[PDB]
């Protein structure tokens, strides 16, 4: 308090990242902690700095409890009836105080604790500087040679730690080498807020592409989507705008200037250069890049699709393994199956069939003409009432009762459709045990109804993923209705 | 550095350094003090042991 405690707390090149005066009681606390070390009691000492003049006031605090011992560590008031009891018992607020300390002796310990504050005040600094801006979204290097991480340093003297799946499969980084990642999951830390940079997700090339795109950054053409994975896949396409725009060449930069960009730190895989358009039938062909347009197909209610290529390139237009699948999986727009040709050719074998086959009968007719409509017109004899006239009744001859079909499901929706929820009426019917066990959603009693067991008793000595490959629950969540029924028959004395 | 900055800028301590040069007890031997002497001349002034 000699008007020369602000020419320290105002570097003010680091230390003002914080306030005068909070800046100021960073360090006062520190010093007030390792005058409580110097002092005999460990009672709670609360020291400010006024940032005015640096008074280094101390108003310590009483820490009271409502244990009996002690009173110096926690006051109390029930045993100090003398006092009338001013307060409540237990109350921690500041009732002490304090006048100096010099703790000549104690300058180590006055030393340790500013070098304490100021890793705490370095550390709030590196926080307030990244985790504001999530980290530090940009280009940098690396200055740390770890099993498995990596330090990356970035503006303003931060510090990013790179996760498990931020390089490459085979990336590797040494002092002095720079492996580039994306950091937004910035999280505190002791002594620098280290972040969590990772480059495995779309994000790694989403935004890189742009950079040298020719029409996606200059008001020419807009992104669709472009889909980056580690190894398997990875593929980048920038939807043109109705204006004849490259959109192959604008996602390689300059004939390839864009595919070993992103080639680099961000998943170590080679960015292909797909296509984007808006057109049902060029969403995927054109991005099933490097391959040729073969499957033109579409679905009526949700956004699916087949994939049928070349014999050539079956694993560059989708992939077994994924290789291609990114490319049609989130830049397409459409969902489509990885596949051998046989997908344009087999897949209007049982489509045609089965909404032909049970409807044999159901119709009022033989089967003699029954499948001649459906080979005549594959999947034309099933739902003719959504469709019109144009597209369910143009054909000729019996005109008129081609509605049959249709207008069959006007009042006897329960004669030829009832077969698809009434299975449980004499036999696999449910049950107390495994059907109506707690522990998931109202259709937990499919797994009971459709299997034929009439109780759990003859699956009650299964484990737990002993039903994993069923679709009615999940790997742990099979034996969990036969844990249910062991426990409530193994200790069912109350009830 | 700015450590010492804010240290002896504010707690006081402007000596400022330190250096232990204490005279430590030759290693591997026990024993007791039984006796202590202190000489000075007439340049500072003795301290409350003296």
């Amino acid at each position: 308090m000699n008007k020369e405690i602000l020419a320290v707390v105002e570097a003010v090149s680091n230390e003002k990242a914080l306030p005068r005066e909070k800046i100021f009681e960073a360090l006062e606390s520190a010093l007030a902690t390792a005058t409580k070390k110097k002092y005999e009691q460990e009672i709670d000492v609360r020291v400010q700095i006024d940032r005015k003049s640096g008074d280094f006031d101390t108003f310590r605090r009483w820490l009271v409890v409502d244990e009996v011992t002690q009173p110096t560590k926690e006051i109390t008031l029930e045993a100090a009836r003398y006092e009338d009891e001013s307060l409540n018992l237990g109350d921690y607020v500041e009732d002490q105080i304090e006048s100096v300390t010099f703790d000549r002796i104690t300058t180590q310990t006055a030393k340790q604790v500013i070098v304490q504050k100021v890793r705490e005040a370095e550390r709030a600094m590196v926080v307030d500087q990244f985790r504001e801006h999530e980290g530090e979204i940009i280009t940098g290097v690396v200055k740390k040679v770890n099993r498995d991480n990596i330090s990356l340093d970035l503006g303003n003297n931060a510090e990013a730690v790179i996760l498990r799946e931020d390089m490459l499969p085979r990336e590797n980084f040494r002092p002095g080498d720079r492996v580039r990642g994306v950091l937004y999951s910035v999280r505190p830390e002791a002594r620098g807020a280290q972040l969590f940079v990772t480059r495995s997700k779309p994000e790694m090339l989403i935004e890189l592409f742009r950079i040298e795109v020719p029409e996606i950054g200059e008001e020419v053409i807009e992104i669709k989507a472009a889909a980056r994975d580690p190894g398997s896949r990875a593929k980048i396409a920038v939807k043109t705008n109705d204006k004849r725009i490259d959109p192959v060449g604008a996602c390689v930069g300059m004939r390839g200037a864009r595919v070993q960009a992103v080639s680099t730190e961000l998943g170590g895989e080679r960015i292909d250069i797909v296509l984007w358009d808006d057109n049902p039938a060029q969403f995927v062909i054109n991005a099933m890049a490097p391959a040729d347009v073969a499957s033109i197909v579409v679905d009526e209610d949700k956004h699916t699709m087949d994939i049928a290529v070349e014999a050539g390139n079956l694993a560059q237009a989708i992939g077994r393994n994924g290789q291609n699948v990114r490319l049609a999986s989130q830049l397409s727009g459409w969902e489509l199956n990885v596949m051998t040709v046989d997908d344009l050719q087999a897949k209007h074998q049982a489509e045609a069939h089965a909404a032909i086959d049970t409807f044999t009968k159901y119709l009022d007719i033989d089967e003699d003409f029954a499948t001649v409509l459906v080979e005549e017109g594959f999947s034309t004899l099933e739902e003719l009432a959504y469709v019109p006239m144009k597209e369910l009744l143009e054909i000729e001859g019996l005109d008129e009762p081609t509605v049959e079909a249709l207008r069959e499901r006007a009042k006897n929706a329960l004669a030829t459709i009832a077969q698809a929820q009434e299975e449980s009426l004499g036999d696999n019917k449910p049950a107390d045990d495994l059907l109506n066990l707690e522990g998931v959603d109202r259709d937990l009693a499919f797994k009971l109804a459709a299997r034929g067991v009439c109780t759990l008793e003859d699956l009650a000595e299964q484990g737990i993923d002993d039903l994993a490959d069923i679709e009615g629950l999940t790997d742990e969540k099979a034996g969990a209705l036969i844990m249910a029924a062991r426990n409530i028959c193994w200790f069912g004395d109350e009830a | 550095t700015p450590e010492e900055k804010l240290l002896r800028a504010i707690f006081g301590e402007k000596a400022s350094d330190v250096k232990d040069s204490s005279l430590r007890v030759p290693n591997g031997v026990s024993g007791t003090v039984i006796d202590v002497q202190v000489f000075t001349r007439d340049g500072v002034e003795k301290d409350k042991r003296a």
